[PDB]
RNA sequence: GUUUGACCUCAAAUCAGGUAGGAGUACCCGCUGAACUUAUAUCAAUAAGCGGAGGAAAAGAAACCAACCGGGAUUGCCUUAGUAACGCGAGUGAAGCGGCAAAAGCUCAAAUUUGAAAUCUGGUACCUUCGGUGCCCGAGUUGUAAUUUGGAGAGGGCAACUUUGGGGCCGUUCCUUGUCUAUGUUCCUUGGAACAGGACGUCAUAGAGGGUGAGAAUCCCGUGUGGCGAGGAGUGCGGUUCUUUGUAAAGUGCCUUCGAAGAGUCGAGUUGUUUGGGAAUGCAGCUCUAAGUGGGUGGUUCCAUCUAAAGCUAAAUAUUGGCGAGAGACCGAUAGCGAACAAGUACAGUGAUGGAAAGAUGAAAAGAACUUUGAAAAGAGAGUGAAAAAGUACGU
RNA sequence: AUGGUGAA
RNA sequence: CGUGGAGGUCAGUGACGAAGCCUAGACCGUAAGGUCGGGUCGAACGGCCUCUAGUGCAGAUCUUGGUGGUAGUAGC
């Protein structure tokens, strides 16, 4: 049960915040889990996803595919994972809208920010 | 209101403000003995009931030394200018301590102060003095 | 908007086929005076059956 | 006063009274403060004139005239309009209602 | 029509402006002394009810000046007089234990 | 709202035209001109006896009768039959009424305070909730109601030393003070018999 | 790419003003091409880097008429603030806070207390 | 009978007495009624674009300041 | 001196330093103001119109209320009370006392600084710039500097009287703002998709809430408690301090000498307005117009209270406008603001103005590849999708 | 009734 | 008897199908109505004690919306 004064529990500025949300926040919104192989390494459990992190499909009817991510479709609170596509009768190939909740993560591309981020989250490298 | 559906249409933003969990949060800064003692979790009625302090003097309204002994801890816890001085020395030196005398100084008493002031200031002067 | 959505695309439904009618409309013309290009989309063209598509 | 204050907007009024009349015309001498020159601004007597509620205080009749006209004053002479003849229309027409009925 | 629907509302902000008045007047007691005073209209001339200030003589008679008592916060009423004295003798003993009961920190 | 209804500019045609005499809105050519206005039976219009603030909502009751209803509540606690009859899984306490030492209102981690509980036989009771949870039935789901659940077990405690906050997250069970007991938990529904779990101390100082 | 704000920072006037020249002619050698092809990005490229460079220049103009203008009072009216209309005038804190001497004298006389009431 | 008018462009500028039915022009006041509460909301702040008043609000939450971040 | 300069007045400057217009308008402060509606009374000191500021505005510390053992700024609630009072019908309709919320009192005029216009606006050079100093000029003596408002107050003498200001630095308070802070996605069944049922684990000062292919505590975002920062407001206060300044200032008791209070103003007269107000009090035009042991307000042949004709003040008070937040036993696309969507938009009016209809595919367009009949529109095969008995004329 | 619009 | 919502209650029902709709289906009650059989449908709703009302339509030359006879007629 919530205690600070300064939250709201509407279900009506819930739905309005989360799709009116600005791309900055929804880089926040469009986390995703680590697996525990690399959570005993970083001892972090989850991580914003970016284009250069590859990540594991856990749920859905593509379980079990794992792919680097082509690129991160914030517009459509939505990644898309290579070698994950569905292939148009027509031959075209397109890739799979995945919400980054339902992907584990298997790598993580380091950079100075990603460093950053990983010690002031508590983690270790 | 036509101005709030243009704000809220508007890509501007709203400026945001929260402060209502601060409006019941308040911190004592009148005091620094009751400030490590203040306990928030207590009303402001019964903070002053457990510190022994009253908090009204009249009777209240409707129905209802453990550190007072602190404050009374910290409880228990002039010069004359050169000029005054140099003219209270002309006084000494030209009358002594007959302040009957020195009443009438024209010279040195410029002022026609009275008796009991010139005296006050020369015994002032002697006991920063010999 | 509804009646926006409805309209832009109602207008492009009947471009889109107007246009493959007169394209489908030269195209066979064109067969008639060549035949052999009907054969040479036939041989690149398949109408991708159920059947035609079995997954062993 | 009003008038004097309309055309000189600048102007604070600040009292006024009566030196001459006429038959056909009476003369009133009134007193205005500019509030923005600095000595005014700096003089903690007359500072407070400054304030922008007082702006334009004849305007709203607050001034020694105003008040003695809108009969405001401490007695029973004054009782039916010690605060107006306006707010007493909304004190009695108004229906005051609680959470629980008394 | 006026319904008076913020009285649970009204009441957490006069606490609340309460709290804060204490917050920033700690060591006082959120407000000054005030005297005994008997009501008029004969229905209520034998009832005592607090009144706004004590007189200049009750301040004089309790052994502190009106200027310094304000300071410690005891009201002073400078147009209420004296004339029964049990009130008087009462208030000259109630600003007797408040002075009594008061610790005055120093200037600096 | 007040403005409801009367925003729209009608009047009354009257007899001559062969229509009914409603108010009907004025102007042309958007439409709305000619439709009927300035009645309940009008779409659009205003509401026949339009709702206002100034309803009673607050009831006065009197302070005795308030008493005697928490008296009564708290006296069909100490009825087993009665308790059962209010729906809470009493059929294995030790004894009714339940009181407990009062070393339980001290205990401040929340899984010390549900292994407690569990151990007196409250765990039939707390597994009551979080099992009946279902999605709220009716057009309350989208109005800050979407859930509800059947009413815990309730402890009383003398003093609050972390048990009121120990408590507060486990579904269902609710905390409350001796001197306050309130009737609304003590008798969810208008039902007397809730299953309360007394303590050592709160015993004491309700006589 | 394009330029960047700090690189302009460290230019002279004359350099800027060149900049901005060279940039505004090939903006105009764009745009008479701009039918000469389906589209060309690097127009609104040359276009930012021309507000860049605007801007560095407003804000050197600015900096030097600042300078200019330091130390006496009534500058220009564009230099000054814009908090609003009326906080501009009224009682400005020093104004404000002004206190007649014989407030001054009976306050430091008679200054409030601090004071408990149990003891 | 009516031409556009420069403060409104309303076209309701009457020609014969030179002046706008709507706002008023060339009054200094602008035109509005409390009886014409529609016609109020037609010209009320807010429906034009508010190129100023729009920022007051989100610099004052700032108190007004001036200058420039320090990085 | 047939002449010069001052005082006073009147004008010009595209001179320097300043301000008012308007918009908005729920609340406030003044002017003005009708009819429907009901038997001068009453709608009604209302609607509309006009002028003026704010976050609140007005009022505010008695020429008060009272006849009591007297109370002691204004303000708002209950109560007084549907009483007094008016109209004596219809009806209108208060206030003292009492309880509650909050409480802060002050600023001028009036008596000589005259052993020193000691005051202040403006320009200039600097500095530690919401300003300070030096110089210059001007305003002022037809009064700017000290003190005082009867609660008095002032000039002197005596206490073996008592007391004392200014500016930085860090902390502390507040505003803005970034960030950290727990636990399964284990097994079986079904399902397009598990967020569905069963079994087995874990956190809970964290089971408010939202998203993820269908009801998710343990997938994520989030919530509970605490931690780490950065930029601003400020003297609310604890240290650190640099300065103090000078026969300088203030407070108490005693003794002596003085000791000043608002005029075309009250009031009477007369003509209009206001109230349900019987002593039209109150407000509005005008003939008239006073005293200082005085005058006003009252009850009894005397007594009770105050000191009007000057002004300031935060608090409790109102709020259908604005900014920003927390909620509903409220409505749910013929409902709810006229407007859930290109809504004050289309549209109609020479114009004041009036003013709607319109929500939902599918999880993902994967929006029907390709063949073919077809002036153009649609079909027949074929195909994706759980569903085309979901075809962009799409939730049923 | 109030506030405005037009006009052989 | 029936409906909007609320407190309680069935550790209720439900993607192995909740609501609604259709039904030349049956059952129960004198009736208001309730239950079940079969088809479409897809994600909420119900058994019962109370509280609550913007709570029940055959008309008001009723309002909003949709569709017919006149009629493929007068007419262009
Ligand atoms: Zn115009």
């Amino acid at each position: 049960a919530k205690q600070s004064l300064d939250v709201s529990s509407d279900r009506r500025k819930a739905r309005k915040a989360y799709f009116t949300a600005p791309s900055s926040q929804r880089r926040v919104l469009l986390s995703a889990p680590l697996s525990k192989e690399l959570r005993a390494q970083y001892g972090i459990k989850a991580l914003p996803i970016r284009r250069d992190d590859e990540v594991l499909v856990v749920r859905g009817s593509k379980k079990g595919q794992e792919g680097k991510i082509s690129s991160v479709y914030r517009l459509k609170f939505a990644v898309q994972v290579d070698k994950v596509t569905k292939e148009k009768v027509n031959g075209a190939s397109v890739p799979i809208n995945l919400h980054p909740s339902k992907l584990v993560i298997t790598k993580l591309h380091l950079d100075k920010d990603r460093k950053a981020l990983i010690q002031r989250k508590g983690g270790k490298l | 209101s036509v101005r709030k559906r243009k704000m809220n249409r508007s890509s501007v933003g709203k400026a945001t403000r929260r402060n209502k969990d601060k409006q019941r949060k308040i911190n004592i800064q009148s005091n620094p003995i009751i400030a490590a003692n203040w306990d928030y979790s207590l009303t402001m009625a019964q903070n002053y009931k457990k510190l022994g302090l009253r908090a009204k003097l009249q009777t209240p309204a409707g129905g209802k030394e453990t550190e007072v002994v602190k404050k009374l801890e910290e409880l228990a816890s002039r010069s004359q200018s050169e000029r005054e001085e140099e003219w209270l020395e002309k006084l000494y030196k030209k009358h002594g301590d007959d302040y009957k005398k020195m009443f009438f100084d024209k010279k040195l008493n410029i002022y026609q102060q009275s008796e009991g002031d010139l005296k006050r200031r020369l015994l002032r002067w002697k006991k920063r003095n010999g | 908007n509804k009646l926006k959505r409805q309209e832009i695309f109602a207008d492009i439904k009947h471009e889109k086929n107007k246009e493959r009618h007169t394209m489908r409309r030269k195209r066979a013309k064109e067969e008639r005076e060549n035949p052999e290009l009907r054969e040479q989309r036939l041989k690149e063209n398949v109408t991708q059956t159920i059947e035609n598509t079995r997954v062993y | 006063e009003e008038r004097v204050g309309r055309r000189a907007a600048n102007l604070r009024v600040l009292n006024s009274y009566w030196v001459n009349q006429d038959s056909t015309y009476k003369y009133f001498e009134v007193i205005l403060v500019d509030p923005q020159h600095k000595a005014i601004r700096r003089d903690a007597r007359y500072n407070w004139i400054c304030d922008p509620v007082h702006k334009h205080r004849e305007a709203r009749g607050l001034t020694a005239t105003g008040k003695k006209s809108r009969g405001i004053n401490k007695g029973h002479k004054f009782n039916n309009t010690k605060a107006g003849r306006r707010k007493t229309w909304k004190r009695q027409n108004t229906l005051s209602l609680w959470r629980y009925r008394k | 029509v006026k319904v008076h629907f913020d009285q649970a509302g009204k009441k957490v902000s006069r606490r609340n402006a309460r709290a804060t008045r204490a917050a920033k007047i700690a060591p006082r007691p959120l407000d000054l002394l005030r005297p005994v005073v008997r009501a008029p209209t004969v229905k209520y001339n034998r009832k005592v009810r607090a009144g706004r200030g004590f007189t200049l003589a009750e301040v004089k008679a309790a052994g502190l000046t009106a200027a310094y008592a304000r300071t410690i916060g005891i009201a002073v009423d400078h147009r209420r007089q004296n004339r029964n004295q049990e009130i008087f003798d009462a208030n000259v003993q109630r600003l007797k234990e408040y002075q009594s009961k008061i610790i005055v920190f120093p200037r600096n | 709202s007040e403005k409801a209804g009367h925003q729209t500019s009608a009047e009354s045609w009257g007899t001559g035209r062969a229509v009914a005499r409603i108010p009907r809105v004025g102007g042309g050519g958007t439409g709305r001109s000619g439709q009927g206005a300035f009645g309940n039976m009008c779409r659009g219009g205003r509401m026949f006896a339009p709702t206002k603030t100034w309803r009673k909502w607050n009831v006065k009751v009197n302070h005795n009768e308030k008493r005697y209803a928490t008296a009564s509540a708290i006296a069909a606690t100490a009825v087993a039959s009665l308790v059962l009859a209010r729906g809470h899984r009493v059929e294995k306490i030790p004894e009714i009424p339940l009181v407990v030492s009062t070393d339980l209102e001290s205990i401040q981690k929340t899984k010390e305070a549900v292994a407690a509980l569990k151990a007196v036989g409250a765990h039939s009771d707390l597994l009551k909730v979080l099992k009946s949870k279902k999605l709220r039935a009716g057009k309350g789901k989208y109005r800050n109601r979407r859930w509800t659940q059947r009413r815990g077990p309730l402890v009383v405690y003398a003093e609050d030393n972390g048990i009121v906050k120990a408590l507060r997250n486990v579904p269902g069970v609710e905390t409350a003070n001796v001197a306050s007991l309130n009737l609304l938990q003590l008798a969810p529904g208008a039902h007397l018999g809730r299953f309360v779990i007394w303590t050592e101390a709160a015993f004491t100082k309700l006589d | 790419a394009g330029v960047k704000a700090y690189e302009l920072r460290t230019k002279s006037k004359e350099q800027l003003a060149s900049q901005l020249v060279d940039l505004k002619k090939e903006l105009a050698e764009l745009k008479v091409q701009k039918l000469s092809r389906p589209s060309l990005p690097k127009i609104k490229t040359v276009r930012k880097s021309i507000a860049c460079v605007l801007t560095v220049i407003n804000e050197q103009q600015r900096e030097a008429v600042r300078q200019l203008y330091k130390g006496k009072k009534y500058q220009p009216k564009d230099l000054r603030a814009k908090k609003t209309r009326a906080l501009r005038r009224a009682l400005t804190k020093f104004e404000a806070s002004q206190v007649t001497e014989k407030q001054r004298k009976k306050q430091i006389a008679f200054p409030q207390r601090k004071y408990a009431i149990k003891a | 009978s009516h031409t556009l008018c420069n403060r409104c462009g309303r076209r309701s500028f009457h020609v014969q007495k030179k002046t706008c039915s709507s706002c008023g022009y060339p009054a200094a006041k602008t035109r509005s009624y409390n009886w014409g509460a529609k016609a109020k909301r037609r010209h009320t702040t807010g429906t034009g674009r508010m190129r100023y008043l729009k920022h007051v609000s989100r610099r004052f939450k700032n108190g007004f300041q001036t200058g420039s971040a320090s990085k």
